[PDB]
RNA sequence: UCGGAUUUCCAACGGGGCCUUUCCUUCUGGCUAACCUUGAGUCCUUGUGGCUCUUGGCGAACCAG
């Protein structure tokens, strides 16, 4: 059933995750009794400077905390399945235009539909399960920013091979340009 | 003190300050794992509490309030978070 | 800009912990917790004799700098640093003036104290303090052995030391006498100690 | 109670200039700050800084090189006009030959001589030189 | 300074100051120039040849120039251990 | 700082740089939930409610666990009182000083604690009245302070 | 080239229309051009090529309310 895990929408990639995904319920009583009603949106492929590519796995919100439960083991057994390809997580949130001078009536926009809380989210969960500790904007001399982003203690590992994709991806959906470090 | 650094400073230096006064803000509390014998259970307690948090079967007063932290009772184990 | 030639000696290591270089003062200043190691509980700093050796070095880098070994000159009004210094300057080619400073000494062309220093070495920046008072009308630099509560005003590259024990003040002047001697050339080989005693350098009184 | 934060923040980069400084610690931070050394640091009156979050409002690092003489803002925020700027550059600068007099104009905030290039207006923040 | 023909106008070009990066002026006598020598393979002094320092009256006076100076030549490789730049 | 005196005292709580929930707790949102509407239908405020939950239940902060303030979740059930808690700790704290100097006439340090106080009432109460979440037929009074404490 | 002339290249300097999750939204009637149904002709390498009409629609523009 990969076109009842993907939403009305059949592409090549989506159909062999969604197979594998099938697959991943199939080696397992219980990840299949919380993987089966979760579905997922769609894809993104885009290639890193290291030679392989990553995947950004557009998925639904009201079910994120439910992968939040699973995507350990789900990105494990993804990276075993799908060779090179470094296995994201992101959430499909729609941002509302800044309203004009000239801005027929609209209601309130949340400040959650805005564009850098929804940046925000996604460097949230970029880097899970760790937390960022906290982020510090560099402005260069010749005015570029770079966005020194910290990470934890904890879970290092788990992203620590992962981090040049995290740049790749950060500078394919806005542009701009991002540092990880762990502090000492 | 002409040229130094202040988004890196030295651990010990920082470690001083007040909670208040630090690079970026934030506690210097904790909280605790209890366990008084008694009862062999675990009633977590926030370091500074204000009120005297009982066990929760026997009337056992585990920590007092006495102006900033809150004294144990004698004979209780104790372990961060 | 420096070999490992430069380095600390376990020798020299012996002599400055025999002299309670390390023993600093009880009270530090602001500008001079960057030389303390730790404090012992009785309230007495601990000086980190390595950045004390390499500014000896450095120290010992700007006397050789000055072309003519004759503007260089020693201060002293510290009792020990009068025996120092004169030995200091007997073995090294500077100027010594021990005991009392006159005033209007590196000023007043006209009189006969007027000398042209370009390098004024200093013992006590509190006991000699006029001759740093003097050298910072004349563009004169200044180097000292100070102590962790020693001011540092006027100052230039400043040596953490204990200007109370006599041992230490000789032995001070007696390590950046034959530094400078063997960045000279007298001094040939650096494997060499000097032959001198640190005793030629200390005070006596019979 | 703290009513200006763009004077708060040039007060304190021009005492450490005056003390010869090489840094800075700037709370809180703005838009308008950002700005505002975006503008000094584009002729180069300062080097690199840097942002630091803490949820609330941000706090800056400054770099400030050797370059600055003084920089300060002009606090009731005047409207002014296109010839006007001829009057506060008669005033604040010290010489026609350089310094910068920045506006908030409708196109942004930016010193007097891009307005002059742009052909726009608007209110006055501070003066740089 | 140069006219419209491009040709300098000035008396001369002021010494900066190293540690404040601040114009050393025609009458500041409190300031200070250092020279340290730079070495031989043996550890001898290069008689001619030095590496050059500013350290300005309000630098010295203030009671900054050996931190200063520590910080010129750690950066500059004459000292090392001693210049810390977290505090 | 510290209207109606003179002090420059800072004495607070920080607020860490987590946002989201603690690690090591590990209880459920609408048991924390239902634990606030235990209390509230105990009596409690929410300055004591939230008290009790970083001392006794290990409940750091109310809106990092959950989405909601206390003060939110007492509203969605119904159970937020008639008067916000800071007002009417002030009204009752001057009931508490009308009554001393109606007891000792002499007191004058009494009578300008007590018009410092009204003064924070009052200005607190414009707050209030302004944002529409108290009528604006509401107003301080004397005897209306004794009816509303007592 | 018989003092000024405008291409190519080059920095620059401001500006407009777009595309990146995104800037003026419609309903009802008239006005041009383009994609499609339908068969017809003028040109040239044999043309669903280019130029032009025939009844019905969609998109981008012009106007009214």
């Amino acid at each position: 059933p990969q076109a009842k895990i993907l939403s009305q929408a059949p592409t090549e990639l989506e159909l062999q995750v969604a197979q594998a995904f099938v697959e991943l319920e199939n080696s397992s009583p219980e990840l299949k009794a919380e993987l089966r009603p979760l579905q997922f949106k769609s894809i993104r492929e885009i290639d890193v400077a290291g030679g392989k590519k990553a995947l950004a796995i557009f998925v639904p919100v009201p079910s994120l905390a439910g992968f939040h439960k699973v995507q350990t083991k789900l990105t494990r057994e993804l990276e075993k399945k799908f060779q090179d390809r470094h296995v994201i997580f992101l959430a499909e949130r729609r941002i509302l235009p800044k309203p004009s001078r000239t801005s027929r009536q609209v209601q309130k926009r949340p400040r959650s539909r805005t564009l850098t809380a929804v940046h925000d989210k996604i460097l949230e969960d970029l880097v899970f399960p760790t937390e960022i500790v906290g982020k510090r904007v560099r402005y260069l001399v010749g005015g570029n920013k770079i966005q020194k982003v910290l990470l934890d203690s904890k879970d290092v590992q788990q992203i620590d091979y992962k981090l040049e994709s995290f740049q790749a991806v950060y500078n394919k959906l806005t542009g701009k340009q991002i540092v990880f470090e762990i502090p000492s | 003190v002409l040229v130094q650094d202040l988004l890196h400073p030295t651990a010990a230096s920082e470690a001083r300050k007040h909670k208040l006064k630090t690079l970026v803000q934030g506690p210097r509390s904790y909280f605790l794992d209890v366990k008084c014998p008694g009862c062999l259970n675990i009633t977590t307690v926030f370091s500074h509490a204000q009120t005297a948090v009982t066990c929760e079967s026997c009337s056992t007063i585990l920590c007092t309030p006495t102006g900033g932290k809150a004294k144990l009772s004698e004979g209780t184990s104790f372990r961060r978070k | 800009s420096l070999p490992a030639t430069f380095d600390l000696t376990p020798e020299d290591a012996q002599l400055l912990l025999a002299a309670n270089t390390h023993l600093g003062a009880r009270n530090v200043q602001v500008h001079q917790e960057p030389y303390v190691f730790n404090a012992r509980p009785d309230g007495v700093h601990v000086i980190n004799v390595g950045k004390t050796w390499e500014k000896l070095v450095l120290a010992a880098r700007i006397i050789a700098a000055i072309p003519n070994p004759e503007d260089v000159v020693a201060i002293s009004s510290r009792t020990f640093g009068q025996r120092a210094v004169l030995k200091f300057a007997a073995h090294t080619g500077a100027t010594p003036i021990a005991g009392r400073f006159t005033p209007g000494s590196f000023t007043n062309y006209i009189t006969r104290s007027f000398k042209e220093p370009r390098l004024v070495i200093v013992t006590d920046p509190r006991s000699d303090a006029q001759a740093i008072k003097e050298a910072s009308y004349v563009n004169i630099p200044v180097i000292a052995l100070t102590d962790l509560d020693s001011p540092s005003e006027f100052v230039d590259v400043a040596i953490p030391c204990n200007n109370r024990g006599k041992h230490s003040i000789g032995l001070i002047w007696y390590l950046l006498a034959r530094e400078v001697l063997r960045l000279r050339g007298a001094l040939v080989d650096r494997t060499q100690p000097w032959s001198i005693m640190p005793d030629l350098y200390f005070y006596r009184f019979p | 109670t703290r009513s200006s934060v763009l004077a708060d923040a040039l007060n304190a980069i021009n005492n450490a200039e005056k003390t010869g400084k090489r840094q800075v610690l700037i709370r809180p931070s703005s838009k308008v700050i950002i700005k505002f050394l975006q503008v000094m640091q584009k002729h180069g009156y300062i080097g690199e800084f840097e942002y630091i979050d803490d949820h609330r409002s941000g706090k800056i690092v400054v770099q400030l090189n050797g370059r600055l003489n003084k920089c300060g803002v002009i606090s009731p925020r005047f409207n002014v006009k296109i010839g006007d700027i001829e009057k506060w550059t008669a005033n604040l600068l010290p010489a026609r030959q350089f310094g910068y007099v920045i506006l908030t104009t409708s196109a942004g905030i930016m010193d007097h001589e891009e307005a002059r290039r742009k052909h726009v207006s608007g209110k006055i923040l501070g003066f740089v030189y | 300074m140069e006219n419209d023909k491009g040709q300098l106008v000035e008396l001369y070009v002021p010494r900066k100051c190293s540690a404040t990066n601040r114009i050393i002026k025609a009458d500041d006598h409190a300031s200070v120039q250092i020279n340290v020598a730079k070495v031989d393979e043996e550890g001898r002094a290069i008689p001619g040849e030095y590496v050059t320092y500013a350290l300005s009256g309000y630098v010295r006076s203030r009671g900054e120039s050996d931190d200063s100076l520590n910080r010129l030549a750690q950066n500059d490789g004459l000292l090392k251990n001693v210049w810390s730049y977290s505090r | 700082g510290r209207m109606h005196s003179a002090g420059k005292g800072i004495s607070s709580s920080a607020i860490p740089y987590s946002r989201n929930a603690p690690a090591w707790f590990k209880l459920s949102s609408e048991s924390v939930i239902e634990q606030i509407v235990k209390y509230a239908r105990k009596g409690l405020t929410p300055s004591q409610i939230g008290v009790l939950l970083r001392d006794a239940h290990g409940v750091t902060q109310a809106r990092v666990i959950t989405g909601n303030k206390i003060m939110r979740i007492l509203k969605s059930n119904g159970l937020a009182p008639e008067i916000p808690e800071d007002l009417y700790y002030l009204i009752k704290k001057a009931v508490s000083v009308r009554k001393h100097l109606e007891r000792n006439r002499k007191d004058k340090d009494a009578k300008f604690r007590l018009i410092l106080i009204e003064s924070r009432i009052h200005r607190l109460a414009r707050y209030y009245r302004t944002v529409a979440v108290l009528p604006p037929n509401w107003k301080y009074e004397s005897a209306t302070a004794s009816a509303l404490v007592n």
